[PDB]
RNA sequence: GGUUAAGCGACUAAGCGUACACGGUGGAUGCCCUGGCAGUCAGAGGCGAUGAAGGACGUGCUAAUCUGCGAUAAGCGUCGG
RNA sequence: CCCGGCGAGGGGAGUGAAAAAGAACCUGAAACCGUGUACGUACAAGCAGUGGGAGCACGCUUAGGCGUGUGACUGCGUACC
RNA sequence: AGGACCGAACCGACUAAUGUCGAAAAAUUAGCGGAUGACUUGUGGCUGGGGGUGAAAGGCCAAUCAAACCGGGAGAUAGCU
RNA sequence: CGAAGGUGUGCUGUGAGGCAUGCUGGAGGUAUCAGAAGUGCGAAUGCUGACAUAAGUAACGAUAAAGCGGGUGAAAAGCCCGCUCGCCGGAAGACCAAGGGUUCCUGUCCAACGUUAAUCGGGGCAGGGUGAGUCGACCCCUAAGGCGAGGCCGAAAGGCGU
RNA sequence: GACGACGUUGAUAGGCCGGGUGUGUAAGCGCAGCGAUGCGUUGAGCUAACCGGUACUAAUGAACCGUGAGGCUUAACCU
């Protein structure tokens, strides 16, 4: 539970190696309205394979 | 021409923004609005806000061009504390310091 | 746990009161000296 | 090990787990939309189809089945006498789940349960 | 010029190291004074029942606190500058 | 004036000798923290330096080669009080 | 009638758990001992450091007690780090 | 037409150091030779201020419990309403004394506080509200008990007491 | 985190019809009983994850990283 030696800063940045945010760069485009959502979810307008699914 | 815009006092940690804000370097600026609107985060919240806060710096004060508009560097520095009390067990008490981080972005066409 | 502060003012009054303390002369120095180290608040006061 | 197992726990004791599928499947058809959360939106899926299931081959005694299941006459005054005719034909689901998007309070997976025939 | 094999063989860098350029936090150094200590020189060497030292509560154009003052309350009269 | 939540914060403009003097305000070191460029680095172990040293990268002279950065690999080497 | 029995309140702390950088500088869940007495609680007083008080443990005297705490002797003294 | 200080740089001395200079800096510095000391720091589990590390780990404070729709709004699991669900009920209900002293309420705001966000709050800004011949005290009467005119007693204070 | 099965050229999941399984004579009517209840309907009814089928809903066109015949030298075979 307790440190007895003070790791430095260079062991600090190697398990910080793999926290990097995975990127969500898949964005996708309607069929037919033409807008963009994220892939396999509706839009800020209700539209999802160009439908107003939920007309919100 | 070049722009700078600032969010100083950001109420949040260094790599807390450091992570988003790490995706974003040597990005064009809608592939960057595009991976900021939707990275499920805090930091998200608070450089996209500031993000689009650059380009206006752009069409207003330097180049209204902003389809070709690029993103040169944006580091987030550290800033001062709130240093409140904690109470932790025994009587003893405990220093947190309730961290604060400043976030520049830097617009240009390298 | 009964912790030992169970506060009143009918206690606090008749002990460390102003006539209780302006009392004796051994109080009296104390009210003489809380003077001299210009304390604001002598003993006690609501 | 749930090696072959089902019935997710979704943190609750399963006393407390029956009762808010009751109060959600009471909630989705007055409605007939409702936000959740994915796991929620993905097994309410498998306790409300049994409703406009056993409520097309309408009878007396699954009027009380579907309040030994419901205690909710206003949710059973909706079936059986709108959703008999609504649902002869479609022999198997009756959810068209849509996957909406992120919660802003706590980061959830939010989505949409609906019946399927929607024209209002 | 092409072909099989044999030997040898960089640029890759998730991060990390070092130097420079860049700030970021930080508030040390130099500089500054109506702050304070030690004394020289005279003067005083007391205030107090024709109500003290030290306080409470009020007073203005005012919300507050400090200074002053006290139902005549940031002030009255009086003789001067 | 633009952007923002008619927030915070910030970029221009105007004052001003200067806003890398902006109310957290003169000067602003070090620890610590990042950005960029250059080099080394994923078969090598160990007080992390020193002696030697290829290549690469640069400021240059004067084109013969020094200076600075890094430093593969190698010889020794078990911190201070 | 009972310093009588059983058992809540109230009280006390027996056993185990958990906790023991605690939710707490002595607790929480499961039980346990009593429960009209030599009991329990509230409020207002009295006693005082070689002194109080004690169904006596050197227990208690503001989480500290084989002599409390504050200031003053006093910058004690230290052949000792 | 740039003092100290800071920050690099080329030179220089056997070392402690010195001298010149680029940038930052914006008003003070001090030769030569001598005089006096709060005169040179790595340690003392030294003091003080600041910043690392463990670590983005642990934990979010009782295992009474949520779920949905609407609205306000820039953004809503937590705020306001409605609809059910679940928990307390010699209490986790409602009044009072103690003790706290605006903590109650409307408008408004989210920097900070609330172990999160927050339009909400016992948070900040502003205003408002507490109305008694009978309720409690103050007031008339004593207990335990404290002072205590004369007095007794004691180096002095002061102790006991009518 | 990996490995595996599918993504409308679909049985990968949920639903659904049936079977299987488990519990036992559902409810509601009528009869017998002043009544509790017993009988008939009725080995009914209800049935988690099990097995066999059915696309009813959910598993989209893309977008994306990954490229553009693969260095030096010698030998042995192509001519």
């Amino acid at each position: 539970a307790v440190q007895q030696n003070k790791p430095t800063r260079s062991k600090r940045g190697m398990r910080r190696s793999h926290d990097a945010l995975t990127a969500v760069t898949s964005l996708s485009v309607d069929k037919t309205s033409g807008e963009k959502h994220l892939r396999h979810h509706i839009t800020a307008d209700g539209y999802y394979r160009g439908r107003k699914v939920i007309a919100k | 021409m070049e722009t700078i815009a600032k969010h100083r006092h950001a109420r949040s940690s260094a790599q807390k923004v450091r992570l988003v804000a790490d995706l974003i370097r040597g990005k064009k600026v809608s592939q960057a609005l595009d991976i900021l609107t939707y990275t499920n985060k805090k930091a998200a919240v608070l450089v996209k806000k500031v993000l689009e806060s650059a380009i206006a710096n752009a069409e207003h004060n330097d180049g209204a061009d902003i389809d070709d508009l690029k993103v040169t560097k944006i580091f987030v520095d550290e800033g001062p504390s709130m240093k409140r009390i904690m109470p932790r067990a025994k009587g003893r008490a405990d220093r947190i310091l309730k961290r604060t981080s400043h976030i520049t972005v830097v617009v240009s066409d390298r | 746990m009964k912790r030992t502060f169970q506060p009143s003012v009918l206690k606090r009054n008749r002990s460390h009161g102003f006539r209780a303390r302006m009392a004796t002369k051994n109080g009296r120095q104390v009210l003489a000296r809380r003077r001299a180290k210009g304390r604001a608040r002598l003993t006690v006061s609501k | 090990m749930r090696h072959r197992k089902s019935g997710r726990q979704l943190n609750r004791n399963s006393s407390h787990r029956q009762a808010m599928f009751r109060n959600m499947a009471g909630s989705l058809v007055r409605h007939e939309i409702i936000k959740t959360t994915l796991p929620k939106a993905k097994e309410l899926r498998r306790v409300v189809e049994p409703l406009i299931t056993l409520a097309k081959t309408d009878s007396v005694a699954n009027r009380r089945l579907a309040f030994a299941r419901t205690r909710d006459n206003e949710i059973v005054a909706k079936l059986f006498n709108e959703l008999g005719p609504r649902f002869a034909s479609r022999a198997g689901g009756y959810t068209r789940i849509l996957k909406c998007g992120f919660r802003a309070g706590d980061n959830a997976p939010m989505a949409y349960i609906e019946l399927v025939d929607r024209s209002e």
